[PDB]
């Protein structure tokens, strides 16, 4: 699901850039955001367990 | 967070979350008396003040108290269960006497508090017995350390303080005193006796009379612990 | 399951077994102690379970030393064991420090002995409350009390037993400060009769005692004639 | 009399559960750190009192055992006091028999062996503390850890207590075997800082060192100077 | 108090000691241990679990223990109970030596320790020791030896064994590839490297996630050694080369 | 003479502060060359404080006296000799900043990139965003718009996982 | 921004505090501050008013007995 | 409990000594009384009570007064009332809950 989300996120960022194409820089930023939110969810679950 | 595994709430053993519930409840019993005390450290004087509740006119008011002398120089307040308080006071007196017998000089406050807290730690490790439900505060003059104010609790914590409160109203009094110590110095004269009385009066909202509190003092000029009488207490009460 | 041993606190910071033991002490009859200028006066209501017992069966006043008295209420086995322990403390004190035990010190030692029975699982709290009272030229008249929790507090007047509240409301009126044992005795009988309930219990015979300047500092059973006159005055007051 | 039966017992999965809970308590305490420099060994913990009314000098967490070996903890306080006392006693017994300062490896072994006894003995519960010991024996630094289970581990650099996993990641990033004492103590001060929740005043942290000169706590003025950087 | 008693020393309704069963269940997760008795040596091959870049190197070993001049043992289970048992074993050896001025034979020793353990699981109310032992030694009665112990107190001489994680698999190959009486020390070490490489499925022998011991007789006296890094890695390179040529 | 040493270090610190306030750059440099043998009379940690504070005070002003490059090179060499590393890293970062101020574009890159490598090897974040921002500014000076933008984006990312002081936030924006 | 908020108040102090506070609370602090102001019959807000507001809205959880840590 | 819906969380705890005196005075007003009535004594025997308990002290005081078949409340009936209602309190479980 993470690797499915990174695709849609990167496409949408490229769209905000106002282009027809996604870029490697855009993909990097999307994957950073998606993985950051994934780790945030994991640590939130851990805190809830705490 | 609040799991239970077996007898973790019946004997002093760890809970799944690394918690000793019996020690926690014991702390909860310190408030079963319904009393509070405060201690304040001055520049050349250390003071301990406490409530004194005469439930009715059949008790002998001279006997009900919570101030005791461990030595001639070190005096303490006891708060919480009364029988446990007496037991701990007896153990303290014996320990101080033994210190002077063995080592040839009177016992430092901090070291007495350490011995007593160690006793309580043994009480909170072994499971045959239960932790005592009382807390101490000690005061006296050190030779080269100035006035000392120290307290101990059921779990075994013996932190030394600049101004302290123990009892039902621990948090309100501690807040007030923290603010004062923030202001200039947390009282810097023998009229630190007024700050403690004010703290108790504000927290409990009482407007004390002469016959509803008992004080003890230690001065650098007069190291011997002294238990303020009713006339002196009334004088200080009028002062404010 | 928080009330099976004295080695466990309730979640709200209570030792229940002690509370139950102290509850037991409110099923036994009423005892009274009043301190005055001259000395102390104990008076106990002794219920007669059956007509077949002797007079003086299960006396509920004891002598722990030649100057000290002891009133009890609750389990009698615990009362007698604690009487033994107080006697032992007094004898040891005399043999060690060479003089009659000051009463406060005896109260402290006995109370510590009781309190030590309210910490462990291996033993159970005593089911008895008791009051010590002595008199000496130096220390004057004293009257103390120790409850199952092991708390010792001095008293100007107290009542340990079933009808403790009624007596307490009654003892508060004497102004005992400014009388002597001789009138305190009549008062004590008066109260013990005012508190007694004739609907529930059948009948009783008083046990009275004192220690004061009239005994040279000896605790001893109040003499027969004075006891009878006191009983008669109490009877009249209960018109 | 006293209970004569063990209170830690094996579970169906073969795990001594009470030890696990003691470890939980340790993981829920204050942070701690220790590094082994090439020419010294540094310990450092956090001593954030609860109000302005606590005397920072009233008690200390970094405590010595002899002139050349000392220890700090993270966990419960009273247990740490007991273990400090036992360690000092065992050190003095070793000195009395052998007339030589006790080596750190042996003192750790002995204190740990004392820690095992309470996992199996009757009517007792495990210590809720982990210690780190530092020594300078045989011209050589030593850093050990000891946990409630009675197990010890030699460490090149470690960090235990609350948020200890992230601390161990940090230290894994910042270890360099050729490190020097001042840099090591600086790196430690940082690691505590990685999670602290406030400003690290001179009166909210402790440190202790060991070298040829001897294990010795750092005075607060020294601490402020080092914290300068 | 009977309320809190655990009854760690009482029979179950089918005559099986449960605390013992759980104790043996703990061992099946600690490091694997291997025994191989050669015709000219004995060898212990356990796995180094303390695999972190921030641990320090200390002592001559981490799982192998000397007990006499002529005896050594390796442990699987709890580390602390391991230390307690090792100390008692050392004491037993020295007590025999003091009484007889002869090194303690190997079954002398193993049965003394197991007797302590058994007694411990018979009466007392404690938890049993969660440790299983492997030993190695030489004595003038039976030569090179390889014993094993369990939380129950039972032991056994093994020409090849495995106590600990993946014990079934290791003993399965050890049955498939053991030449009874036809093994040199070198061949036994190679067999150990192979079996362990199987068992430590996590990666391959890193020459650092392993411990090896050898007990030999040299110049009339026993010599105990723990293989260094260079020789271990060389052995592993030889093993991979042999397997490659084989394929 | 420990009290004398404390008095002397306090006096030098105060005098350096006063000179930096007055802008006596030549006097500041002479003073810095004066305390050079002082290393053997002060703690390594407080020698570090003193040298770093004095260098910052001198560099706070933009007086192009010309000793900035040589002073920084000498200070970095002293740090290397003293095995300071972290302070050595801060000094190198500031030196590359100065090299940027002193219209030196190509050369300052290689040392800056070496800093980025050494520092990725470790994981300092504030310094890393700083050096990445400076490298982006250098690429903007050389007009390498695409690489400059890439560096700026990387620095932005690095800043996201860390709280930014106000100065740093302003410079980033 | 809609306050009278004398220049004395330094909000950086209140924001700095390591206290996990939700946006709705951040509006009760600013509201209770003016509330106290009106109680004392002012139309300005002093540092003390704000301090009391923040101590009112953010009551800190029951301090774990310090024999942990 | 969010501070946009329930802005103020007012605590209303058990009366303190002076407050106890106030409530006792407020409830004991309309009674028909004889002799001195030292509310300090009741305030001292009424630890842990609440407003209802002191109202009940007054009600029970009058109940006792009628039980004697007088036409007034004297001090001793107040003392009996306070001690009684102190006896009944052993059933209530004293503890408080906070919004956390």
């Amino acid at each position: 699901a993470e690797v499915k989300g990174v695709c849609t996120e990167a496409g949408m960022y490229a769209l905000r850039e106002r282009r027809v194409h996604v870029t490697q820089e855009d993909f990097e930023m999307a994957v950073a955001k998606v993985m950051q939110k994934d780790s945030e969810k994991n640590m939130s679950i851990k805190k809830l367990w705490k | 967070r609040g799991s239970s595994a077996g007898f973790d709430r019946h004997i002093t053993i760890f809970s799944p979350e690394g918690r000793l519930y019996q020690v926690e409840y014991a702390f909860k019993a310190i408030n079963q008396g319904g009393l509070t005390s405060v201690a304040v450290r001055g520049k050349d004087c250390a003071v301990i003040v406490t409530q004194k509740k005469v439930p009715d006119k059949l008790l002998d008011s001279s006997t009900v108290t919570h101030l005791f002398k461990i030595t001639e120089n070190i005096g303490c307040v006891m708060t919480g269960m009364t029988a446990d308080s007496r037991s701990q006071v007896q153990r303290a007196r014996y320990e101080a006497a033994n210190w002077k017998y063995k080592y040839g000089y009177e016992i430092p406050v901090d070291m007495l508090c350490k011995r007593i807290a160690d006793i309580s730690q043994v009480y909170t490790q072994n499971a045959e017995m239960r932790p005592l439900g009382c807390c101490m505060i000690l005061i006296g003059i050190d030779e080269e350390q100035g006035p000392q104010v120290y307290k101990c609790d059921p779990a075994g914590y013996y932190c030394g303080f600049k101004a302290t409160a123990a009892g039902v109203k621990q948090t309100e009094s501690t807040s007030f005193l923290e603010k004062k110590v923030k202001k200039k110095f947390d009282w810097t004269f023998e009229q630190t006796v007024e700050t403690a009385i004010t703290c108790l009066s504000t927290v409990l909202s009482i407007d004390f009379k002469p016959s509803e509190i008992e004080v003890g003092v230690v001065t650098v000029e007069n190291p011997k612990f002294r238990i303020l009488t009713e006339a002196e207490i009334d004088a200080h009460l009028v002062a404010l | 399951g928080y009330d099976l041993s004295a080695s466990t606190f309730s979640p709200d910071g209570r030792v229940f077994q002690v509370e139950y033991a102290m509850k037991a002490v409110e099923n036994s009859s009423t005892a009274i102690g009043i301190r005055c200028k001259d000395g102390v006066v104990f008076g106990v209501e002794k219920l007669v379970l059956s007509k077949l017992y002797e007079e003086g069966s299960n006396k509920r006043l004891f002598n722990v030393d030649r100057h000290v008295g002891m009133a009890v209420a609750g389990l009698l086995a615990d009362a007698r064991s604690l009487a033994d322990i107080a006697r032992e403390e007094a004898s040891n004190f005399r043999s060690n420090f060479g003089y009659n035990i000051p009463l406060k010190h005896l109260a402290d030692r006995v109370a510590m002995y009781v309190h030590a029975y309210t910490l462990y699982s291996a033993v159970r709290p005593f089911g008895c409350s008791f009051m010590l009272g002595s008199y000496s030229v130096n220390d004057g008249a004293q009257l103390y009390m120790i409850d199952p929790s092991g708390v010792s507090y001095g008293y100007w007047g107290c009542a340990i037993g079933k009808a403790r509240q009624a007596a307490k409301t009654e003892i508060e009126k004497l102004q005992m400060k400014e009388m002597t044992c001789r009138d305190i005795v009549k008062e004590v009988a008066k109260i013990i009769y005012i508190v007694h309930d004739e609907v529930k219990d059948k009948a009783f015979e008083l046990e009275l005692s004192w220690v004061g300047e009239l005994t040279n500092g000896r605790h001893e059973i109040v003499p027969k004639d004075i006891r009878e006159e006191a009983e008669k005055y109490a009877k009249e007051s209960l018109k | 009399r006293g209970y004569s039966f063990s209170l830690t017992t094996f579970s169906p999965s073969g795990k001594l559960v009470q030890i696990e809970y003691a470890l939980a308590a340790v993981a829920g305490g204050a942070p701690s750190v220790g590094i082994k420099a090439a020419n010294g060994v540094v310990l450092a913990t956090e001593k954030k009192q609860k109000s302005i009314l606590y005397d920072e000098r009233s008690v200390h967490k970094v405590e010595p055992i002899t002139k050349h070996i000392g220890l700090v903890y993270s966990g419960m306080g009273p247990d740490y006091r007991v273990l400090v006392h036992r360690a000092r006693k065992l050190a003095q017994q070793y000195y009395l028999v052998y007339q030589e300062p006790i080596p750190t490896a042996q003192l750790v072994q002995r204190v740990a062996s004392v820690m095992q006894e309470y996992t199996q003995s009757g009517g007792v519960r495990p210590f809720g503390v982990s210690l780190l010991i530092c020594g300078w024996n045989e011209g050589r630094p030593y850093l050990f850890q000891s946990d409630p289970s009675g197990a010890y581990f030699a460490w090149k650099a470690t960090a235990m207590g609350k948020n200890y996993v992230n601390g161990k990641t940090f230290l894994e990033k910042r270890y360099n075997e050729d490190l020097e004492l001042e840099d090591a103590i600086h790196t430690a001060i940082l690691t505590l800082k990685e999670s602290f929740e406030g400003q690290m005043t001179e009166d909210n942290i402790e440190v202790g060192i060991c070298n040829e000169a001897g294990f010795r706590r750092l005075t607060p003025t020294e601490v402020k100077d080092y914290l300068a950087a | 108090s009977r309320r809190y008693d655990s009854r760690t020393t009482i029979f179950s309704p089918e005559g099986r000691l449960y605390q013992v069963e759980y104790a043996m269940e703990a061992i099946g997760h600690a490091g694997t241990c291997l025994g191989i008795l050669a015709n000219d040596g004995v060898l212990l091959a356990a796995e180094r679990r303390n695999i972190h870049k921030l641990l320090d190197e200390v002592f001559f070993s981490e799982k192998i223990y000397k007990l006499n001049e002529d005896m050594a043992c390796s442990v699987a289970g709890i580390t602390s109970d391991a230390n307690v048992l090792t100390n008692e074993l050392r004491l037993i050896a020295q007590r025999y030596l003091l009484q007889y001025q002869e090194p303690i034979p190997c079954e002398q020793l193993v049965t003394a320790l197991c007797d302590i353990k058994q007694a411990y699981t018979q009466f007392g109310g404690k938890r049993p020791f969660g440790v299983s032992l492997l030993y190695i030694g030489w004595d003038k009665h039976y030569g090179f030896q390889l014993y094993q112990s369990d939380p129950s107190g039972n032991y056994g001489g093994w020409k090849a064994t495995c106590i600990g994680n993946n014990s079934a698999a290791a003993v399965s190959m050890l049955k498939q590839d053991y030449k009874e009486g036809e093994m040199t020390l070198k061949s036994a070490l190679a067999l150990a490297i192979k079996v362990l490489n199987k068992t430590m499925d996590v990666s391959k022998l890193s020459a650092e996630k392993v411990e090896i011991a050898t007990l030999t007789r040299e110049n009339g006296k026993t010599v105990i050694r723990v293989l260094k890094q260079k020789e271990v890695e060389q052995l592993i390179k030889k093993h991979e080369e042999e397997e490659a040529k084989a394929e | 003479d420990e009290e004398a040493v404390q008095v002397k270090e306090q006096s030098i610190l105060e005098l350096g502060s006063l000179l930096a306030k007055t802008g006596q750059a030549a006097e500041l440099g002479g003073l810095l060359k004066y305390v050079r043998p002082f290393l053997n009379s002060i703690s390594k940690a407080k020698a570090a404080r003193l040298v770093r504070s004095l260098l910052d005070l001198f560099l706070d002003m933009e007086a192009a006296t010309g000793q900035e490059v040589e002073l920084c090179l000498e200070c970095i060499e002293w740090a290397k000799s003293e095995k300071r590393t972290f302070l050595r890293q801060a000094l190198e970062a500031r030196l590359v900043s100065l090299y940027f101020d002193t219209k030196r574009y190509q050369e300052a890159l290689h040392l800056g990139s070496q800093l980025l490598r050494e520092l990725k090897k470790m994981d300092d974040k504030a310094l890393l965003v700083e050096v990445q921002l400076l490298e982006s500014k250098t690429y903007h000076a050389l007009s390498n718009l695409p690489k400059a933008r890439a560096a700026l984006t990387s620095a932005r990312t690095t800043a996201n996982a860390i709280y930014c002081p106000p100065k740093l936030q302003a410079t980033l924006d | 921004s809609k306050m009278n908020l004398s220049e004395e108040v330094d909000l950086e102090d209140y924001v700095a505090r390591p206290d996990k506070i939700s946006g709705a609370d951040i509006n009760s602090i600013c509201q209770e501050s003016g509330m106290l102001a009106v109680r004392e019959n002012r139309y300005i807000v002093l540092a003390k008013d704000f301090e009391k507001a923040y101590k009112t809205v953010i009551k800190k959880d029951e301090q774990e007995h310090e024999f942990y840590k | 409990l969010r501070p946009g819906r329930l802005d103020r969380k007012i605590h209303i705890d058990l009366p303190n000594e002076q407050a106890r005196l106030d409530i006792l005075k407020i409830h004991a007003g309309p009674i028909t009384k004889h002799g001195e009535i030292d509310y300090e004594a009741i305030v001292k025997l009424s630890d842990g009570f609440n407003g209802a308990d002191l109202r009940n002290v007054c009600t029970e005081a009058g109940m006792f007064a009628i039980r004697a078949d007088h036409d007034f409340v004297v001090q001793e009936d107040f003392m009996k009332a306070v001690r009684k209602v102190a006896d009944s309190k052993k059933l209530e479980s004293k503890l408080d809950y906070k919004p956390v």
